C-alpha cells in the first residue's frame, strides 16, 4: 500500500499569514504526467471538505488562498493568508495505486491575544433532583489559550474525583475555546451542603475568578 | 445540488453484521462512483471498497473477506455489508461520490456513527441548564445515553451564533453525557422563547427541552 507522511503533524499560525502542509509518499503517485494526489478539509463532526484535486486544481467554492504543488513523491498545500475559519485537519488524499490512501492529517490552529474566560454557573434542575442525581456544570465561554483549571467548591470544601471537563474546537469566528465542567453528587449528598462554587483559574484573569450559588435558590 | 445521506443502526453487537445504505441526489449512479470511508472517533480515515459507476466493485483487501458493496441505480442507494464485526469496526461510516476515471472523492454524506457494543441502546434525559443574574448563558444536559452521537440544535436551526456544543463524556456508568449552550443578551431572557432540538438517532429519539428562568 501507498503510505502517506504529512508534516507538521500540528501547526499554530497568525491571522493572515502562510500556512504550509507537506505530504509524502512512499511510492510515485503519478500516471501519464497527472498526479493523483488529493487535498481534504475536515472540521469536527463534519465530513472531509475537497480542497484540491490532482495535485494542483483548485475544486469549485474553495478560495484562491488554498493552492497545492508537487509531483511523484512530494506535494505541498499553501494556505498563503489563513483565516479564522480554516481551523480544521487537513488530509492527503492518493488515488493513484489500490487501495486509496490517506495521510495520518495536520491539525492547523490560530495564535491569537489572550482572551478571559466568561464563567457561568447552573444548578441542577428540579427535574433531574427527582431522578436522584444531582448535575452541577460550570461553563467557561470563549477563552485563549486552551490552558485553564476548574476548580469545585462545596462549603469551601475543594472537590477531587467526582466532576469530568469537556472543551469545543477553536471556534470558526473568534478563534477561542469553550470548556464545560460537571460536578456530579447524588441528591442525598447534594442536600448535605449549601454553597456551591466553581473558581476558573486563566492566563486572561489576573487572579481566579470564582461562581457560585446557593442550594436555596432564591 | 450533489447530495449524499448515510443510514446506519447506530448499535451493532459484535459478530453480527453492519449494514449501512447511502442514498444520493442531484447525480445518477451510472455516471459516477461511490466509495465507503470509515474513520474511527479521533483517528484517520480508511477506504473500504469503491461501487464502480458500471456496477463492478473494489475492496480494500483486508476487508475482501468480510466486505460486500451493492447499489440499485434506479433506487439512487448504494448498500454495505460488513459481516463478524469487533470493536476494531467502531467508526463513522461515510459514503463519497467517486469520479470514476480520477479516483477523486468530491462529494461526502454527513456520515453515520457505528458503535459495536455488547450493551444497550438507551434514549437520552433532557434537563435545562436555566439563566440566574450584557451577555447572559443558558443551555441543555443531555445524560446517560449510548451509544454515541447525540445532535443539538436550537430554535430548529434558527439559533446558531454564540451555541457551543461541547464533546460527549463516558461516565463511569458507561453512558454518555453532553451539555449545549448559547450565549444570548440578557434583556432577551425574558420574552425570547429558547428550545434545544435534542436527537439521538441509535434510540430514534427527539426531545424538546425549554428553556427559561427559575
Ligand atoms: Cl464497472
Ligand atoms: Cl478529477
Amino acid at each position: 500500500d501507498i503510505v502517506l507522511t504529512q508534516s507538521p503533524d500540528s501547526l499554530a499560525v497568525s491571522l493572515g499569514e502562510r500556512a504550509t502542509i507537506n505530504c509524502r509518499a512512499s511510492e510515485s503517485v503519478d500516471y501519464s504526467g497527472n498526479s493523483f494526489m488529493h487535498w481534504f478539509q475536515q472540521k469536527p463532526g463534519q465530513p472531509p471538505k475537497l480542497l484540491i484535486y490532482r495535485a494542483s486544481n483548485l475544486e469549485s467554492g474553495i478560495p484562491d488562498r488554498f493552492s497545492g504543488s508537487g509531483s511523484r513523491t512530494d506535494f505541498t498545500l499553501t494556505i498563503s493568508s489563513l483565516q479564522a475559519e480554516d481551523v480544521a485537519v487537513y488530509y492527503c488524499h492518493q488515488s493513484n495505486e489500490d487501495p486509496p490512501t490517506f495521510g495520518g492529517g495536520t491539525k492547523v490552529e490560530i495564535k491569537r491575544t489572550v482572551a478571559a474566560p466568561s464563567v457561568f454557573i447552573f444548578p441542577p434542575s428540579d427535574e433531574q433532583l427527582k431522578s436522584g442525581t444531582a448535575s452541577v456544570v460550570c461553563l467557561l465561554n470563549n477563552f485563549y489559550p486552551r490552558e485553564a483549571k476548574v476548580q469545585w467548591k462545596v462549603d469551601n470544601a475543594l472537590q477531587s474525583g467526582n466532576s469530568q471537563e469537556s472543551v469545543t474546537e477553536q471556534d470558526s469566528k473568534d478563534s477561542t475555546y469553550s470548556l464545560s465542567s460537571t460536578l456530579t453528587l447524588s441528591k442525598a449528598d447534594y442536600e448535605k451542603h449549601k454553597v456551591y462554587a466553581c473558581e476558573v483559574t486563566h492566563q486572561g484573569l489576573s487572579s481566579p475568578v470564582t461562581k457560585s450559588f446557593n442550594r436555596g435558590e432564591c | 445540488e450533489v447530495q449524499l445521506q448515510e443510514s446506519g443502526p447506530g448499535l451493532v453487537k459484535p459478530s453480527e453484521t453492519l449494514s449501512l445504505t447511502c442514498t444520493v441526489s442531484g447525480f445518477s449512479l451510472t455516471n459516477y462512483a461511490v466509495s465507503w470511508v470509515r474513520q474511527p472517533p479521533g483517528k484517520g480515515l480508511e477506504w473500504l471498497g469503491v461501487m464502480w459507476a458500471g456496477g463492478g466493485t473494489n475492496y480494500n483487501s483486508v476487508f475482501k473477506s468480510r466486505l460486500t458493496i451493492s447499489k440499485d441505480n434506479s433506487k439512487n442507494q448504494v448498500s454495505l455489508k460488513l459481516s463478524s464485526v469487533t470493536a476494531a469496526d467502531t467508526a463513522v461510516y461515510y459514503c463519497a461520490r467517486e469520479r470514476p476515471l480520477t479516483g477523486v472523492m468530491d462529494y461526502w454524506g454527513q456520515g453515520t456513527l457505528v458503535t459495536v457494543s455488547s450493551a444497550s441502546t438507551k434514549g437520552p434525559s433532557v434537563f435545562p441548564l436555566a439563566p440566574s443574574s450584557g451577555t447572559a448563558a443558558l443551555g441543555c444536559l443531555v445524560k446517560d445515553y449510548f451509544p454515541e452521537p447525540v445532535t443539538v440544535s436550537w430554535n430548529s436551526g434558527a439559533l446558531t451564533s454564540g451555541v457551543h456544543t461541547f464533546p460527549a463524556v463516558l461516565q463511569s456508568s458507561g453512558l454518555y453525557s453532553l451539555s449545549s449552550v448559547v450565549t444570548v443578551p440578557s434583556s432577551s431572557l425574558g420574552t425570547q422563547t429558547y428550545i434545544c432540538n435534542v436527537n439521538h438517532k441509535p434510540s430514534n429519539t427527539k426531545v424538546d427541552k425549554k428553556v427559561e428562568p427559575k
